[PDB]
This record gives C-alpha cells, structure tokens and sequence, in this order.
C-alpha cells in the first residue's frame, strides 16, 4: 500500500507520509493502527 | 535555572494553523489559551512517565526509547523514534 | 554494536513486494518499530491465551488464535491463511 | 477564502508546526519539576513533540465537528471540553 | 435631496443638539456653528469611544476609500455621476457636555439601516384547444412557508402558474426569461419534476426567485408482505409517468422544437456535494444539474471554459473540482464529493462536450485570480496561462541509504 | 392533577439513576444475544452468568453513550436528544 | 430480535443517561448501535472459546474479551 501511494506520488522511495496515508485511508489497516500515530504522517484530506 | 512563559512559547499562529491542519474554519479568541493548557496536561503526563523510567534506570538522560514507552503506557503509541 | 533489527529482512520483503521501490531510513524505523510492536501484541495475547486455558507452552495454535483476535476481520483472514500455509509448508519439509 | 486554503496547505505537508526550540525549552521546564539535572536526548524531545501535534490535530478535528453540530462554524471553547469530556 | 425650500425648517430652529431627521431621510450637523444636512444612503457607519470623561464619536459617509474597497471603481451613488470630483470621507465630534449624546447614537445606529425587480412583459393567457392541465403540482420556492398546491399550463409566450385551487393569485412567467427547461423523473428519485431556469429573476409572493420548480411528491415512507401497496405504488408510478412523457411531448410540440427538454444521463451520476448538502449529480445534454433535493442550484455550461480536478492523490473518496467559465464576473461554484470511480465517466463527459481538462494538487485563490483577470483577461496567459498549476520545481527529498 | 410535560421524566431521571437494576429485559436480551452468535459459532451455548455479563457491559456502554447524547444536545441548545447527537458523540469517542 | 430491545426500554436507559426528551429515530438508533457493540465483543468471546476446546460461552472468557475490548466488566469473573 505504501509502494502504490508513493507510485501516485510519482516518488520512487516510501516515506512516512506515504506509510501514514495507506494506513489511515485502508479501513482494515486502520482499525488495526488506530491508536497509533505516524511519526511526521500528517493528516489526509478532508 | 528558571523558566517562564514556555507554553506561551506556543503561539498564536501556531494554534491556528494546528486547528487548519485539523479542518478548523473560523476560530474563536478564547480557543488558544485552553489548547495551550490541554497540551501543558498531556506534556506532563508524558514526560512523569519518561522520568519514571529513566529513574528506573539509573540514567540521567531521558531517553527516545523511554518517552516511546511512556507514551505506549498512554495509549498513544507512535512510530520511528528508537524502537 | 549490534542492533536487533527486522530492516535487513524487512527490505527484502520490500522488494519482493515491489522491485523498483526503494525506501528512506525514516520510512525503515517506522517498519522496525511497526514489526516489534505487532510481534509484542501477538505473542502478549498468545501468552495471556496459554495462561488463560492453563497451557505452560505457546504453540501456533495460540498465535493463530491471537492473530484472530487482534487482527480485524480481512486482515485476520488473509492472515491465518497465510501462517497456516507457512506452518504447513515448514511441517510438510 | 485564503482561510479555505489555509486548511488545505498545511494538511499535505508533514512538518512539526511548533516551533523546535521554544518546545525543547518547555519540556525541560516540565521536566525540572519532577527532576533536574536531566539532559534529553534530542530524539526525545522531536518524539514529544510529534506526539503532541498530533494530539491537538484530532482535537481540532473533533472541535470542528461539535461545531457543526451546533450550527456555528466558528469553535468555541465549549467545543474543546465537550470534546476532551466525550473522549474521556 | 435632502429639502428643497425654505419652508421646511429643521424641528427646532435652534439646534444646539445634534439633530437626526427622519421623514426626510437626511440628518443635519453643524460644522462649527453654520448647517449641513447629509444622506442615509450618503453614510456608512458610525463609532463610538469613551476616555476618561472625554468622548469621541465617528461617523463616515460613503465615499471612496470608504464605500468601495478599491478606489477609482464604480459605483451607483458617488462614482456614477462624477468619477473624478471632490466627496467627504469621514468626521468626528465630542459632545461630553450634555447627556444627549448616546439617545442620537443608537438613532444612528437605526437610520442607517432603515431606508427592487426587473419587470417582465405581461404573459398573455389565452384557453385554446390544447390546453395542457395536470393537478397536484406543487411550486418551488413557494409564495408562502406553507406548502401550494395547484396545476400549471402553458401559453404561447410563457409559463402561467394559476393559484385559483388555493388562492386566485396570478404568477407569470416569460418564455423569454425562461433559459432552460429541463424534466427529471422518478428513477431512483423521491419526487417527479419540471425545473425552468431563468436569467431574468422574478418577485413573487414574499421574495425574489430565479430558480423556479414545479414537481409531484413520490413519497413511501408512513407513520400511521402485501403485494397489493407494491402494485397500487408501481400502477402510480407507471400511469403518472406515461401521464408526465405525454405532457412533455404536448409542450414540445407546443414549442415547436425551441425549448428542448434534456434527458437525464443517471449513469454518468454521482453523488457530489455543490450545495454542501448530499445531492445526486445527473448530467444532461447541455446543462448539469443536480436536481434532487434543496437548496437547488443550476449551472449554465455553455458559459464554462475549462475544469480543473483538484485534491488528486490516492485514498481520496472525496475530491474537488473547479469551473473556470468565460464569464468570471460571477461566483465560481465547487463540487464535492466526487467518486474515485466516476472519474472516467467524468473525463469521457467531457471530451463530450470538446472541454479541454487539467488534472493537479496545487492550491491558490480564486477570489485574487477572479480580480486580475477582470482588471486585465490577458495577465494571466501572459504569466504562463493554466500551465502554472502544473508543478515543476516544489522541494526535493531523499535520504542517506538504507542498508545492514 | 395533569402534570405539565418533562416532569414526570425528569422524576424517572432521578428514579432509574438511584436504582441499579437491569433495565433491559432478560430474555429478549438473551434472544437477542444468541441470535448475534449464530454466526460466529452455530448452535453455540451460552453460560447464564456469561449472559448476564453481556447484558450489563451493554447497558453500560449505553448508559454512557446516551450521556454523550444528552450532552451534545445541550450543546446544540436543544433539550430534545436527537440522532444526530448519537452520531456526534460515537464520532468523537472513535 | 433487536425489535425486542423496545421504546419503554431505550427511554428507560436514556433517563438513566440523564435525557429528558428523546426523539423517535433515537430508539431505532439505539438499536443499532447495541446490535454493533454485541458483535463487537461476542466475536471476541467466542474465538475465545473455540480456543478454549469448550462449547459454551463462558463467564471468564466474556470477561477475557470485555478486557481485550478495554470495556472491562468485574464480578461476574475471576
């Protein structure tokens, strides 16, 4: 999921906003990772 | 030594684009001071609990490790300091 | 010093997952930590499990069960088929 | 209608909006009431820092939506403790 | 004008009190011992401050600087009859000595405030052989808060919106005014509708309205497994609807093939949000629209130059887009909520209707771009045109290595 | 004597948050319990004092949750809860 | 089934809540909403109990899952 946000970023390499934007926007993942907070992820839009 | 006026080191502009950041629109006068006060009460609930560890520890220095872990015991767990 | 980190697997796991993709170090710390911190919930619940129905040994039965629990629901799916395929082909060699 | 944008800017990005050094100083003066002569790694300091963004971040959130609730599209302070209270 | 004689003096000949007229809608003040009376519409704003025991009363009038934001535009009162001539801005005045002062204030306060149509040519009625007639039709926006039934017919040179059912009032509504007429049916809708949009808006009832609706309810819901309601509903929608498909025939003939009605495209639909309200978006031949629920608003495309998708980036359910029109004059609108999967259809629509697009993520007003492109059309495609929302040189970002 | 409208909820306010007794029905609750675990386990018993833990873990959970509710209504300067408050008050609690 | 959950017994919970008026779509909403929570924790409690080898649904394991749910329940169990 990190991969394919960055692949729409058009960056080669995964960063922390990339990980944090897979994780909050995938339901699944995000009932996982919930409580947890990405270092530098930021916030989706809204 | 001494200081003061640390959280008001927290500033206005500061508070206001945090509330942007969090899809805030028009914001009140009153909003800054009492953010400014929900912060101060989180930073030492954080930072009692670091100490703790540390004092554990024999250590002088508050580590990454154990502001992540103290952090972990609030609930709040966050990712990519120390480990 | 040694360091105890899951990054030199992790990266491969990377590229298999997606060959030309490359990662930041900021991004591989998120991954050590995220895969310690999953370890350490899965194997906390398969522990609390052995004690609850009184076994003194945690078995894959135990982890798949605290996958089950933790995991939501896709997730726990994909999960448990993936770990019961590899318990297999470990077992089956 | 820059306060529209002003929204959606600082949403991107992933920079720590509080300032470095003027929160290095505030958690060293928390820090001196439970114990001095403690010297922080840096590390931790950033890693206070991050976690209190986010905090107030989904504070903001959740203000913004009582607001709604109530009519107004301006937060009020009653937003930020029925929030706080609601949360728990 | 404030007088225009001798005659009508002031209410007291010696004014040593401020004084504010009121049937005249003008007020006088002494500059120093010697009269001026100045205008309602002539003012903007008073203020007040208190100091000590010392006081300070402001009051500006409407002039440049004051009245406009910009100076040198134009305006009804001080501009039109004289661009470049000497006005007054703004004076102030203490009158501490006598407890009188606050009483003319607050009748400031109210002056102020206290102080409007295009009229249509009259639409001729006339009861022909074909006449066209259906009943339990309700209008919107409605004379009332009440809610109007009535029926509706049409003449050769508007629309007439008869009351008699509820009250005898007239409503009229010219064929010229009338820019479109668009029918939305009942297919996956709560209600069966006839929009006309107007570009001449008119007064009726307690308000002015451009919008004008008239539609039949298709509700189910009750408050008081058959298959009978299932029939007697389907027989309803079914009899109604050949009902309403003859009726739009009879008014197309009525019209002689002019005032096209255009058909509902509900699959390239989406469920956006212009009106920050959740509404169906449904596309038509040449007008969108999103004719379900209010507040109902109603975009003219022939008037629209290019779009622009904002908010592009994966895990976006939600994302925005921009009509750049030829017309910049008049508020820019924003859809919300726009499906992920609806893009194609989007895209396809588009290339439709021969629209040049441009996808991108960057963000800048539209309120200063609107300006200099009404103070010059060309700035901007002197400064590069649609080309700078395109990103080129940002930031960069990378990292040491990663490797054990 | 009539009473005028609310006191009389205002008494039962008062009257259910002295008592602590279970305020939803034993077995339709039961009923409704299995009916959720066919699902999961078919065919599946419960221990009664298994139950009686759902049951009072859920009245709980509401109990809480409607005093989210009352409270956003408050907010909303509307004594009368509405859903819209239900919402409100889940939606913060995350 | 969760109709059994009825209007006397929702405005019953919300006046322990403190409500005064309730609006009609509250007692459907309500519904609704303890339908989700009661899956939420017997998924956990059964699981629990196909782990267990037993058939039943215990009072231990409710209160397992009412901790794993963090909505913890004391006195019915250890």
């Amino acid at each position: 999921l990190a991969g394919n946000a960055a692949r729409d970023n058009k960056k080669t390499r995964i960063i922390p906003r990339h990980l944090q934007l897979a994780v909050r926007n995938d339901e699944e993942l995000n009932k996982l990772l919930g409580r947890v907070t990405i270092a530098q992820g930021g916030v989706l839009p809204n | 030594k001494v200081l003061r006026d640390n959280i008001q080191g927290i500033t206005k502009p500061a508070i206001r684009r945090l509330a942007r950041r969090g899809g805030v629109k028009r914001i009140s006068g009153l909003i800054y001071e009492e953010t400014r006060g929900v912060l101060k009460v989180f930073l030492e609930n954080v930072i009692r609990d670091a100490v703790t560890y540390t004092e554990h520890a024999k250590r002088k220095t508050v580590t990454a490790m154990d502001v992540v872990y103290a952090l972990k015991r609030q609930g709040r767990t966050l990712y990519g300091f120390g480990g | 010093t040694r360091k105890e980190s899951y990054a030199i697997y992790v990266y491969k796991v990377l590229k298999q997952v997606h060959p030309d993709t490359g990662i930041s170090s900021k991004a591989m710390s998120i991954m050590n930590s995220f895969v310690n911190d999953v370890f350490e919930r899965i194997a906390g619940e398969a522990s609390r499990l052995a004690h609850y129905n009184k076994r003194s040994t945690i078995t894959s039965r135990e982890i798949q069960t605290a996958v089950r629990l933790l995991l939501p629901g896709e997730l726990a799916k994909h999960a448990v088929s993936e770990g019961t395929k590899a318990v297999t082909k470990y077992t089956s060699a | 209608t820059v306060a529209l944008r002003e929204i959606r800017r600082y949403q991107k990005s992933t920079e720590l909006l509080i300032r470095k050094l003027p929160f290095q100083r505030l958690v060293r003066e928390i820090a001196q009431d439970f114990k001095t002569d403690l010297r922080f790694q840096s590390s931790a300091v950033m890693a206070l820092q991050e976690a209190s963004e986010a905090y107030l971040v989904a504070l903001f959130e959740d203000t913004n939506l009582c607001a709604i609730h109530a009519k107004r599209v301006t937060i009020m302070p009653k937003d930020i403790q029925l929030a706080r209270r609601i949360r728990g | 004008e404030s007088y225009v004689r001798d005659s009508q003096l002031p209410t007291n000949i010696r004014d040593l009190r401020i004084h504010v007229d009121w049937k005249s809608q003008t007020i006088i003040l002494p500059i120093y011992g010697r009269p001026v009376p100045f205008h309602i519409n002539s003012y903007k704003n008073g203020s007040k401050n208190e100091e000590g025991e010392y006081t300070y009363l402001r009051l500006n009038f409407n002039s440049p600087g004051s009245s406009g934001g910009i100076s040198k535009k134009v305006e009804e009162l001080p501009y039109e009859e004289s661009a470049d001539n000497q006005f007054v801005r703004s004076i102030t005045l203490r009158s501490k000595d006598g407890d009188r002062m606050s009483e003319t204030f607050k009748q400031i306060a109210d002056l102020k405030k206290e102080a409007d149509v295009v009229q249509q040519d009259k639409l001729i009625e006339n009861k022909t052989g074909r006449t066209k007639r259906l009943d339990q039709i309700f209008v919107r926006p409605n004379p009332d808060t009440k809610r109007v039934p009535s029926t509706v017919f049409i003449h050769e040179n508007g629309i007439r919106f008869q009351s008699p059912l509820r009250t005898d009032s007239r409503i009229d509504i010219l064929f010229s005014n009338i820019k479109n007429l668009i029918f939305q049916s009942c297919k996956g809708e709560l209600i069966v509708v006839i929009h006309i949009h107007l570009k001449n808006p008119i007064l009726m009832g307690k308000k002015k309205i451009q919008d004008v609706q008239f539609y039949r309810e298709a509700s189910d819901m009750s408050v008081d497994d058959e298959l009978e309601q299932e029939q007697e509903e389907r027989r309803k929608r079914a009899a109604l609807d050949k009902e309403f498909k003859y009726f739009a025939d009879a008014i197309a003939e009525a019209s002689n093939g002019l005032l096209t009605v255009e058909n509902t495209f509900r699959d390239l639909g989406f469920q956006g949000v212009p009106n920050r309200s959740a509404v169906f978006c449904m596309p038509t031949t040449d007008c969108l629209v999103q004719l379900i629920e209010p507040p109902f608003l109603v975009i003219n495309l022939e008037e629209v130059e290019i779009c622009i998708l904002e908010r592009v980036q994966f895990g976006l359910k939600n994302f925005d887009m921009v009509f750049v029109y030829k017309d910049f004059n008049k508020p820019v609108t924003h859809i919300n909520t726009v499906p992920i999967e609806s893009l194609d259809f989007l895209k396809q629509w588009l290339t439709d209707m021969d629209i040049p697009y441009t996808v991108s993520t960057i963000n800048l007003n539209w309120a200063t771009i609107m300006k200099s492109l009404q103070d010059d059309p060309y700035q901007f495609f002197l400064d590069g045109g649609w080309n700078f929302l395109a990103t080129g040189s940002d930031d960069e970002a990378s990292d040491e290595s990663e490797e054990e």
